[PDB]
DNA sequence: ATACAACCTACTACCTCAT
DNA sequence: TGAGGTAGTAGGTTGTATAGT
């Protein structure tokens, strides 16, 4: 007995259409034999074809594209239907599927030039209607439609190649956990020594004005050159709040709540950063929000660090990987590093108008893929590191903030086959 | 070394209860959730606007392919995809002429120029809609470039085209078009002449100013899917959503106009399992905050919104939802939520969820060019988690976010629930955007349309429009 | 008068649509 | 796809209380 609807086709030129035809047909109730569905591995791969077109193939559908009539594999596939065209002795056994808007008569193979046109050109639907309405006038066999079969195929077959696979994969953050915090945070009732009018961001240590007390991780003795007549401050007088408590929430003063205290660490951290980069070998890109740090041309050998290329070239403009420091306390206190792309037409003189910088940043980004953005960042943070396991930020002489130079790794079972 | 769990990709259901993961593929395979009687399409553009709009209707009957049809599925052809005809023969045109365009467009003010073309089209639309015995399923505003070019704030028509000096010394034309048509419910799909005929809009060089050969079928996907939805039926539903959930997306928009800089229009959009959506329009209050850079609500208006949502839910679904998630991008103040609390039935669970796209936890896959695939998540606490609605997708073999993807901080700010369900649901909600037909959006639809919505609330403020489905607000 | 409060404004990384 | 528009977020610029004449 014979039931199928063998589809003959050019791959990959007509794949879009054959996959649509077969699957719309299979869900409509037909049995469709199509190379698309299998993953053959035999010497009978062709004989499979032949066996199927020979015996069980009710209808030969051939994609009537330019590529399909010129394709050695489809011409060989076609060879049998004509051979079996006589055996069945039914005129409509072969159906050219005219999907190509641009078929010259000359391309079309003679056998199928003769036959009637299943017009997929004007609309894919009308012809689906025509192919089936043709399947009504001659009684080609059908099952009651189960589109469930349709996409059992699609979901198992087509999507076989690429889906979520139970795989293991780790991913590196851009969060860089703080390692060590100053044993206390102290607050200086600076009083006459403090001048409110003065700016402390040239005070070479992270300092800010909170109420009438003075906030920093620098011990009172630390500001000397720019802050005279302060040997007058009792060492005792100043609140010495336990930092190992503040993260916990153990500290809640009704005078100032921890939420106040957590916010306060950050400006310092980011300042401790901003000062550290004053003296750590990178020219700074200024965005209004905070600064970005891009190494200048030639500072690393051939503009590479640790095999990575952190300065390169685009068009007539060099590019230089830059980074930023957000520090966030929660969940775990970390330094965040967002990556950037600064730009210079020459080694070390920064481009003037960001409109060019925006267009360049977009243009150059297209180049960098997940592998690339990661290495450069990691290396940049590897770059800055002032020892084996972390960065130093200098809140003060005896007090330092140490950030891990390698970011939290996340390990997730479930990943995808890379194409 | 923390560990990521993974969220199975939510399944959206199409014709014959068959659900898969890509609307583009689900519609193509089976078609829409509720097949519809053919779209009658009405046009409100230049005589040229028709031929272009006819160009597309003829164009999208035939298949149109993307650059690479894996990362972007091809568009088989309207009739093949949706199993119904969106015919170009069957057009119901309300003309506009350059004389009308020139006369109203050239005003010195943008706003008096804007507001008036908008009133032009509406009369052209409303006259056709109200007066017509014949019936049009969607009104398609086919915008000549000259309109899109000049009808926004900050676009300066030269002082050498203005015929009338300004009478005295919002303004986005399309959003306003939707907002003024808001009181009388009519589906407005707005198209640009450049987009539908983008190869007939060459630049000085002779190449087209904007070149869409890479994505031309994707366009047909976005427009017909939106076209389809406006014309009535929804393309799909969430495949496996537990019964009786209520998704409430909190929207506000500061009204800059007021002297007191707290007037901020408010709304809530209600998503169930469809995404057809219901936009509950709240009225104008002091929601913006100076100190907190935040949006919030007084109880009494807040109770009205919850109840407006709950009651319209019960009228729709004959019960009160056993679970109601309210999404917004801000945390909730305990008073505003206790306002919700009271309105709520005793056994319904109310969940507040803050979806903040801060810039945290950019996760770089260790090996390979592609980023973490979407559905990976990081659970900080039983309450707050990191969700990747963006990043590599296998059925697309593309990253959704074209750079390294940013996950979204998800905190059950108020109420209690299972964060895993939250993540799930929210991953589910990205799938419901009928208008931009893609695999999934970056945002769940609850909050996806706020900013666009934010305009339409403030744009029309006199009205007191009933709760409305999305197609009106789109 | 200023000692401070709370805005508002660029600038940038993303993300969307007159898609 | 991409030229766009939007949304974070800092601040310096700015608009309001205090405080003393
Ligand atoms: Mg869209």
């Amino acid at each position: 007995m014979r039931n199928k609807i063998f589809i003959s086709h050019a791959t990959p030129e007509d794949d879009d259409f054959t996959r649509w035809l077969s699957l719309k047909l299979i869900g409509l109730g037909y049995e469709v034999w199509c190379d698309i569905l299998f993953l053959d591995k035999g010497v009978d791969f062709w004989s499979t074809i032949e066996k199927e077109i020979r015996e069980n193939t009710c209808k030969f559908l051939i994609v009537s594209s330019t590529a399909g009539n010129k394709r050695e594999g489809v011409l060989k596939e076609l060879a049998v239907a004509t051979k079996v065209k006589k055996h069945l002795q039914d005129d409509m056994f072969i159906i050219p599927l005219a999907i190509d808007e641009n078929l010259s008569y000359d391309d079309i193979n003679i056998e199928i030039v003769r036959l009637n046109a299943i017009d997929f050109k004007k609309s894919w639907a009308k012809g689906l209607q025509d192919l089936l309405d043709a399947f009504e006038k001659q009684n080609v066999p059908k099952k009651p439609p189960d589109h469930s079969k349709s996409n059992l195929l699609y979901q198992q077959i087509f999507l076989h190649d690429k889906q979520a696979i139970e795989k293991e994969e780790t991913y590196d953050s851009n969060w860089f956990p703080i390692i060590s915090f100053p044993n206390e945070l102290r607050f200086h009732r600076y009083d006459w020594r403090l001048p409110k009018q003065f700016d402390v961001r040239t005070l070479a240590f992270p300092a800010i004005r909170y109420k009438e007390y003075l906030c920093t991780f620098a011990w009172e003795y630390d500001f000397i050159h720019q802050l005279p007549k302060t040997e007058t401050y009792n060492g005792q007088e100043s609140i010495r709040i336990s930092t190992s408590d503040i993260l916990s929430g153990r500290y809640d003063t009704d005078f100032i709540r921890n939420y106040e205290c957590q916010r306060l660490i950050v400006q310092l951290i980011n300042k401790a950063f901003e000062l550290r980069m004053k003296d750590k070998n990178v020219r700074e890109y200024q965005m209004s929000k905070t600064f970005a740090y891009w190494i200048e041309k030639g500072k690393l050998e051939k503009d590479k660090f640790e095999k990575i290329k952190l300065v390169g070239k685009q068009k007539n403009k060099y590019w230089h990987f830059g980074i930023s420091a957000a520090g966030k306390l929660y969940p775990s206190p970390v330094l965040m590093v967002s990556s950037h792309i600064i730009f210079t037409m020459d080694g070390i003189n920064l481009i003037k108008s960001k409109s060019i910088q925006h267009s360049s940043r977009r243009k150059q980004g297209k180049n960098w893929w997940n592998d690339k953005w990661r290495e450069k960042l990691l290396a940049f943070i590897r770059f800055l590191s002032d020892d084996q396991n972390a960065i130093y930020l200098n809140v003060g002489s005896e007090e330092k903030i140490l950030i891990s130079n390698k970011p939290l790794k996340f390990f997730g079972k479930m990943s995808y086959v890379t194409p | 070394m923390k560990e990521l769990i993974y969220i199975e990709e939510p399944s959206i259901l199409f014709a014959h209860g068959q659900k898969c993961t890509d609307p583009r593929d689900g519609l193509a395979l089976f078609g829409p959730l509720n097949q519809i009687y053919g779209i009658k399409s009405g046009v409100v553009g230049t005589q040229k606007g028709l031929q272009i709009f006819k160009s597309y209707l003829d164009k999208i009957q035939k298949p149109i392919y993307n650059h690479n049809n894996i990362t972007r599925p091809m568009f088989p052809g309207f009739e093949a995809v949706f199993g119904c005809k969106w015919e170009s023969q069957n057009i119901v045109f309300k003309e506009i002429t350059d004389e009308e365009i020139r006369r109203y467009l050239f005003n010195a003010s943008t706003h008096k120029r804007t507001y008036d073309l908008v009133t032009l089209f509406n009369d052209k639309i409303i006259t056709a809609n109200k007066n017509d015995e014949e019936r049009v399923d969607v009104w398609f505003v086919i915008v000549p470039e000259e309109i899109y070019k000049y009808c926004r704030p900050n676009s300066v028509l030269p002082n050498e085209l203005v015929q009338t000096k300004s009478l005295i010394s919002d303004a986005q034309f399309h959003d306003q078009l939707k907002a003024r048509l808001l009181e009388h419910t009519i589906p407005t799909q707005i198209l640009r002449e450049s987009t539908l005929a983008w190869r007939d809009f060459k630049n000085t060089f002779g190449a087209p100013i904007r070149d869409f050969s890479k994505i031309e079928g994707h366009l047909a996907w976005t427009i017909s899917t939106a076209a389809y939805y406006k014309a009535g039926g929804k393309p799909w539903k969430l495949g496996d959503i537990r019964p009786g959930v209520c998704y409430l997306g909190l929207v506000y928009k500061k009204i800059e106009k007021s002297k007191n800089p707290q007037n901020a229009c408010c709304a809530a959009q209600m998503f169930l399992d469809n995404g057809d959506g219901t936009v509950f329009k709240g009225e104008v209050g002091p929601w913006y905050n100076p100190e907190k850079g935040e949006y919030h609500l007084k109880p009494k208006e807040a109770k009205a919104l919850l109840t407006q949502a709950l009651e319209s839910y019960k009228e729709q679904n004959k019960s009160y939802p056993k679970e109601v998630f309210i999404h917004a991008r801000t945390r909730f103040n305990d008073e505003e939520w206790n306002a919700f609390n009271e309105v709520t039935p005793k056994n319904t669970n109310l969940v507040g969820v803050t979806i903040t796209k801060s810039k945290p936890l950019k996760l770089y896959k260790t090996e390979g060019a592609f980023p973490i695939m979407r559905g990976n998540a990081y659970i900080v606490d039983e309450k707050k988690a990191f969700l990747w609605t963006l990043g590599f997708v296998p059925k697309l073999q593309s990253t959704l976010s074209m750079e390294v993807p940013n996950p979204i901080f998800i905190e059950i700010n108020k109420g209690e629930a299972e964060i895993q369900q939250v993540l799930k649901d929210i991953l589910a909600l990205t799938k419901l955007n009928y208008n931009a037909c893609i695999y999934a959006d970056g945002e769940p639809v609850t909050l996806r349309f706020a900013n666009k919505i934010g305009e339409i609330l403030t744009a029309s403020t006199e009205i007191k429009t009933p709760p409305l489905a999305f197609k009106y607000y789109i």
